[PDB]
């Protein structure tokens, strides 16, 4: 919303104005990947001990 | 570093944190490794 002044004389009368605006959000995405070492998976999961 | 079980105790300050091996490659042995490699085990 806006404030007004009270102009005098040879001019149009200032009238109150209000301004509504609509602005839209944005979607993005990030990523990372730790590929785990093959035999070490078997070494941690059991059945190589 | 070559013997990996020795580096399980680091016993010193990994301290510089600069881009390794883009420097002089003066190392007698160095391995630029991703998240894992089978020779580690």
């Amino acid at each position: 919303h806006q404030p007004l002044i009270a102009r005098d004389g040879p001019h149009p009368v200032e009238q109150p104005v209000h301004n509504y605006m609509t602005k839209v959000i944005d979607r993005r995405a990030l990523n990372a990947a730790f590929s785990l070492a093959t035999e070490a998976i078997a070494l941690l999961t059991g059945e190589a001990l | 570093g070559y013997r990996y079980a020795a580096a399980i105790l680091p016993t010193g300050s990994i301290l510089s944190t600069i881009e390794v091996a883009s420097h002089r490659r003066l190392f007698d042995f160095f391995a630029a490794v991703r998240s894992d490699e089978n020779s580690l085990y």
